[PDB]
């Protein structure tokens, strides 16, 4: 159907970060443990909480 | 008391029992029955990524000076307490000899293996009556061209007296005792690229050099008694063979050797240039 | 593969070139074929060749 | 193989559509905007000629 | 501080959102890898045996 | 949109749109730990190492690496290591054989997945075997990206 | 054919401690075997 | 680098008229938009995509590995 | 934190294509447009934890 | 004449390797004149950046 | 008070030592057990008390 209002649309310029998704999505239950403290690791590397 | 931990799953008892950790989650499990046997593993990387003790020994080594929230009136009565307690242990002698062998090597621009050989060519005997001083010069010269050796790399006995004067010779019953030493406790190929280092050459002068060496070493005419010789004038008849004016008398004042055995040389190789050249 | 380029990049720069599509209705989708590994019936073969000349 | 257009735009034949209908906003499904006339802030459109003002 | 009163805990989530307009105020929305991560423990009654040995 | 939120067409995001590589590297070298003589870049067998993974390690070859070009999961080892200790009992103590391993091979990052691309083996400042590998990884932008 | 090293399109087969510097060549970087072996794509 | 395939916008095959977009500037001393004018590309969509594209690839290439 | 807010529990309706996904309105309270910060989620473990997250 | 020089030149190259690695911005004295962030890491992101 | 806190225990004669968990070795993943602080000093201790008490 037509459309009631009006749009500004048209060609621009844009750019891609770096802080992508998969770095930052981290879940994790029941892994490794620190030897000073008993408590969860740290790092998203070595799996941390 | 045995000092002993064995895992074995309960309920299998087939073996040692194969079993498999799941570092994911930290636990280990009798992959038969699928039972866990404990919980909550320890790190095995982390603390390499968190943050040389067999030569200082098992007495540990500290030094100690200054910092920011300190005074210097006290710590320079902590520079001169520092040498209250070196004469307890031998290892300020043993860190003096790391530190002069480290001296030694880095003037040679030895690298970080060679020097921690020769630490542990030190390191290894240290203390006996064969020993018995000697200049204590004499042990470190030892030491680094035996650990220098066993890190498979070649340097000269002229090298070595270059950087110390040790008359030679006490350098050399050195050297034998502590080859007996080792051997209880328990290759000049590789000085020809020094060679043309020093005279500045391209790659096939280098390996026709080794080349010939090999098959003289084969067939005969040692010739030269110290055969590190009938190698330099392998390098001599090489260029010769090519254009490039290496003349003998630069040579022998490069090399700090004897011309009339590199003539002695060229006379014999003179004779014996026929089955020596590949391409 | 030697090229300056990147092999799945090939791919997807392949994956947009269209084709010959008349006779599409007589052959088979692989999902709704009884076969595995793309029949005579069910697909088509491609090949290409270059060289460094 | 087969593929279709709706899963990914690798089997699209389309890839352009053209689409108009009351070009004289009779229906007036629609105002337009302006900032002091209809008219001469906007355009004709190229199918006026079909249907009379 | 680091350790007593506050200090790392378990069973935690950490991605980035999108706004959605279906969903009211009670809801969230989990994504499915996360959801195979978790977990929870029930237990077992003459209620909920069928259903648990289902998803076992 | 809402909030600066963004709507894109998936259409044009299959057409080749913001398609993107990544690169990443390792370090990996040896050491000297005697007595001198170092590791070894090594392909493990089942009886070879001290605390295996289940690295599934039939990806390396007879050098101890991974020819360029296959692909890898993310729990998957590329390099591989043996302690060379000499003297420590070396072979017959305290452990099966299995000889020395201690084995220390790194695996990828566990999540990541793609393709290996132009091994290089060069030697180090002294003169060691070191080893760095690239692997090579298609991104497609998807719905959680910083635009 | 398990090294290259250089700009030579030359397989060097080296396998062990062969003047390991290239011969033909000028290098001493080692270049490594790209893979004969069959890969798979997926182009969707 | 490439000019690519396929414009997002419209869609239709682009880049048979690449190297064209070329020979339409040295051996005819033409001006761009008349170019693209003879060229026959309607929509502004694909005219974009030509009029932004810019080569890597040569100076990819003329790099001389193995 | 800062307040008594930033502190909601929720019911879940799972989804794919995974992100978070939650309601526009709640927004102002949790003081956090889509400028890409990240959340943090738990889950408890027993029934009076479930429970007084629940009634709470 | 010789022997000592040669270490010298150990010193002098090894120092001048620490600082330019550390960014710690004096010798081996434990951060005395000490200012740190002059030894940055090279942003390689883009040729902009 | 006198049952708890008597001037003399105030100054210290007998020291007691830590167990080997607030002191852990951390097995420094090449040859090391990777020995830490806390041993280290209390070696330093035990070292400069035998020095003294041999001097006496
Ligand atoms: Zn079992
Ligand atoms: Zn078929
Ligand atoms: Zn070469
Ligand atoms: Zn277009």
């Amino acid at each position: 159907k037509k459309l009631m209002a009006q749009i500004f649309f048209g060609p621009t310029y844009y750019q891609r970060l770096r802080h992508m998704v998969d770095d930052k999505i981290h879940a994790r239950a029941r892994g490794p443990m620190q030897v000073l403290t008993r408590q969860p690791v740290e790092g998203r590397s070595r799996d941390g909480g | 008391p045995n000092l002993n931990i064995v895992l074995t799953c309960p309920e299998c008892k087939v073996y040692p029992p194969k079993i498999v950790e799941r570092f994911s989650e930290g636990d280990v499990v009798c992959a038969l029955c699928g039972l866990v046997l404990s919980d909550k593993l320890v790190d095995t990387r982390s603390e390499w990524r968190t943050f040389n003790p067999l030569l200082d020994g098992n007495n540990l080594s500290t030094r100690i000076g200054k910092g920011e929230t300190t005074d210097m009136r006290f710590t320079k009565e902590l520079n001169k307490a520092q040498g209250k307690n070196v004469m307890d242990k031998k290892d300020n002698e043993v860190q003096a000899a790391f530190a002069k062998i480290t001296m030694l090597c880095d003037a040679a621009e030895l690298p970080k293996i060679v020097k921690d050989c020769a630490k542990e060519a030190y390191k290894l005997c240290h203390d006996e009556k064969t020993l018995k001083g000697k200049s204590m010069e004499s042990i470190m010269a030892a030491s680094i061209l035996i650990g220098c050796r066993r890190a498979e790399v070649a340097r000269t006995f002229k090298e070595i007296q270059s950087l110390i004067h040790v008359k030679t010779k006490e350098f050399g019953k050195t050297l034998n005792i502590m080859k007996n030493i080792l051997r209880g406790k328990s290759q000049n190929l590789t000085y020809i690229p020094r060679f043309c280092s020093h005279l500045g050459l391209p790659m096939q002068v280098t390996t026709s050099a080794e080349y010939t060496a090999k098959k003289c070493k084969e067939i005969k005419e040692i010739a030269g008694k110290s055969p590190i010789t009938i190698a330099v004038v392998s390098i001599y008849l090489n260029i010769l063979l090519f254009q490039i004016p290496i003349t003998a008398a630069k040579v022998g004042q490069t090399l700090q050797v004897t011309e009339g055995t590199i003539k002695s040389g060229y006379k014999i190789l003179y004779e014996h240039r026929d089955k020596l050249v590949d391409p | 593969n030697t090229t300056v380029l990147a092999d799945e990049f090939i791919a997807h720069r392949l994956g947009l070139i269209p084709l010959q599509s008349m006779d599409i209705e007589q052959l088979e989708y692989s999902r709704d074929c009884f076969c595995e590994d793309h029949c005579d019936k069910c697909s088509v073969v491609l090949t290409l060749q270059a060289f460094g000349e | 193989k087969k593929g279709i257009a709706k899963e990914h735009a690798k089997w699209g034949p389309a890839a352009a559509i053209e689409f108009e209908y009351d070009p004289w906003n009779k229906l007036k499904h629609t105002d337009y905007w302006y900032e002091q006339d209809s008219a001469k802030e906007w355009p004709q459109s190229k199918n006026c000629e079909y249907e009379d003002p | 501080r680091g350790n007593l009163m506050g200090k790392r805990v378990d069973f935690s989530a950490r991605t980035v959102i999108s706004g959605d307009p279906n969903l009211e105020l009670d809801q969230v929305g989990v994504p499915k890898s996360i959801a195979k991560t978790l977990t929870y423990p029930e237990v077992v009654t003459p209620y909920n045996i069928d259903r648990l040995t289902q998803l076992v | 949109n809402q909030e600066d939120s963004m709507i894109m067409n998936q259409s044009s995001i299959d057409r080749g749109l913001f398609r993107s590589l990544f690169f990443r590297s390792y370090m990996d070298q040896e050491k000297k730990y005697g007595m001198s003589i170092t590791e070894t870049f090594e392909k493990p067998q089942r009886t070879n190492t001290l605390r295996m993974k289940h690295g599934t390690y039939d990806k390396l070859d007879d050098d101890g690496l991974i020819a360029p070009g296959v692909r890898v999961s993310g729990e998957d080892v590329i390099i591989g290591k043996t302690t060379p200790i000499s003297p420590d009992e070396e072979e017959l103590g305290q452990r099966t054989a299995y000889h020395s391993k201690r084995d220390a091979s790194t695996p990828l990052r566990s999540t990541e997945n793609g393709i290996v691309d132009q091994v290089l083996v060069t030697t180090n400042q002294d003169g060691l075997k070191f080893v760095k590998v690239r692997v090579r990884t298609t991104k497609i932008p998807q719905i959680g990206d910083k635009f | 054919l398990k090294y290259i090293c250089a700009e030579c399109s030359s397989k060097l087969s080296l396998s062990r401690t062969d003047a390991v510097r290239c011969k033909d060549c000028g290098h001493r970087i080692l270049l490594k075997a790209r893979t004969k072996r069959l890969v798979q794509f997926e182009a969707r | 680098m490439i000019v690519p395939v396929r414009c997002f916008s419209c869609g239709k095959v682009v880049g048979d008229k690449w190297e064209s977009y070329l020979n339409l500037l040295q051996e005819d001393e033409l001006d761009e938009g008349t170019a693209l004018s003879r060229l026959g590309l309607k929509r502004y969509c694909c005219r974009r995509m030509i009029l932004t594209h810019v080569d890597l690839i040569e100076k990819f290439l003329r790099y001389n590995p193995l | 934190s800062l307040h008594k807010m930033s502190m909601m529990a929720h019911r879940v309706k799972v989804i794919p294509y995974s992100t978070f996904r939650l309601n526009l309105s709640v927004t102002s309270p949790y003081n956090a447009d889509f400028d890409g910060d990240e959340m943090n989620l738990h889950v408890p473990q027993s029934e009076e934890t479930r429970a007084e997250l629940s009634q709470l | 004449f010789n022997m000592k020089l040669a270490i010298n030149a150990k010193t002098i190259t090894s120092g001048l390797k620490y600082a330019l690695a550390t960014g710690n911005w004096g010798e081996q004295k434990k951060a005395m004149s000490s200012r740190a962030g002059v030894s940055q890491v090279l942003n390689r992101y883009t040729y902009s950046s | 008070n006198e049952v708890f806190s008597r001037p003399e225990w105030m100054i210290l004669t007998c020291l007691p030592v830590p167990p080997p968990p607030v002191r852990p070795s951390i097995s420094f993943n090449e040859s090391q057990r990777g020995e830490d602080d806390l041993t280290f000093k209390l070696a330093d201790i035990l070292k400069a008390n035998i020095s003294l008490e041999t001097l006496e």
